[PDB]
RNA sequence: GGAUCACCUCC
């Protein structure tokens, strides 16, 4: 429901003003966050437009959240080359499992909101990233997802993971 | 460029110099084709046979990077167009053996092709699957259970089976519908 | 039939 601190996240530049921004984050629907505007860059910052525009995509540090009154601050300055590169990599293989799950549950009659109960979720909550869950599944079997997820996913998860994720 | 950087998907295959002149095809219609036939966008190098393939804004269908590098790989793995462009039907896969996996080459390709391509054509018959033969890999096309059969044949025939057993085989398979 | 075949060929 909320990110930690410490994660990065994809978000949206929603609304600026002169001490910062407010943005929405990708990854949690509906979850607005704000950045300062001495986390927006290393150097001295005069006026924020000019490193951010209303509908501007960005890859931005959590550096405070606050679960109990729904407070996130973010900052993009604290970002280096490479984080900004790997969760770049970890976004767009999200998309990735998500098109694979899609796909799966069109294939066994399931509706979306099934396959992200059923699978999504617990297979996020044990190896982190649903991808990896995938291509452990693709290196070892699709028994690894034995009891994670429920038995009929099995054999057409199977189909879709050994035919469309590599093992590293 | 945003979309570049955050939703861009790509693939990169390398296939055999001598196939090049067919993924492209005459006036570059067979990669237009492929282009328009999953909306993807293709890049060939003539020189060195590397291939990318990636998604553009256009791209409606999640999975067609895929399907279009596989349809890249079947062509360079002896299919023609029309044959490979089986690969965009539902639940269709590509599946590539190594023939130096299993095994004197030369003659293993003639036991799978058969006299006159006539053992190819009872597999491709009998297991519902397509196969091309080419240099040292057998490429499959079908669903997963065309596929295990015209697979598990041509084992077969690597591993030294009479080719009896292996109609016997296939004849066994179908029975088994 | 008794184990090499057919189609596709530089954007």
């Amino acid at each position: 429901e909320y990110p930690e601190e410490g994660e990065f996240v994809v978000a949206t530049v929603k609304r600026i003003h002169n001490y910062g921004a407010f943005l929405e984050l990708d990854e949690y629907p509906g979850k607005e966050a704000f950045m300062h505007i001495s986390e927006v860059a290393s150097t001295w910052v005069r006026n924020i437009r000019d490193y951010l525009k209303e509908g501007q995509k960005v890859v931005a540090k959590v550096i405070r959240v606050d679960p109990r009154k729904g407070h996130i601050d973010l900052s993009l300055r604290r970002v280096t080359q490479q984080q900004r590169k790997a969760k770049l990599q970890e976004f767009k293989r999200a998309q990735k499992a998500e098109n694979l799950l899609r796909l799966a549950a069109e294939k066994l009659g399931k509706d979306f909101e099934a396959a992200w109960r059923e699978v999504w979720v617990p297979l996020e909550e044990e190896w982190g990233e649903v991808y990896a869950a995938f291509e452990d599944a693709a290196k070892d079997g699709i028994e690894v997802l034995k009891g994670h997820v429920p038995d009929e996913w099995l054999p057409v998860l199977k189909e879709i993971v050994e035919n469309y994720v590599e093992v590293p | 460029d945003e979309w570049e950087e955050f939703f861009k998907q790509e693939e990169y295959v390398k296939i055999p110099k001598d196939r090049i002149a067919v993924l492209i095809g005459k006036k570059g219609q067979t990669k237009k084709e492929i282009e328009k036939r999953t909306k993807t966008k293709i890049t060939i190098d003539s020189e060195t046979g590397e291939v990318w393939i990636t998604s553009t804004k256009e791209t409606e269908d999640p999975l067609a990077v895929w399907k279009a590098r596989d349809i890249v790989l079947a062509i360079g793995r002896g299919f023609s167009p029309e044959r490979a462009f089986r690969l965009l039907n539902e639940g269709e896969y590509l599946e590539i053996i190594n023939l130096t996996d299993i095994i004197a080459l030369p003659r293993v390709r003639g036991r799978i092709i058969g006299r006159k391509g006539r053992t190819r054509q009872i597999i491709e018959e009998m297991s519902g699957a397509s196969v091309s033969v080419y240099g040292k890999t057998v490429a499959i096309i079908g669903n997963p259970i065309q596929i295990e059969i015209a697979k598990t044949a041509i084992e077969k025939l690597a591993r030294g089976s009479p080719h009896g057993s292996v109609y016997r085989y296939l004849e066994r398979r179908k029975k088994d519908l």
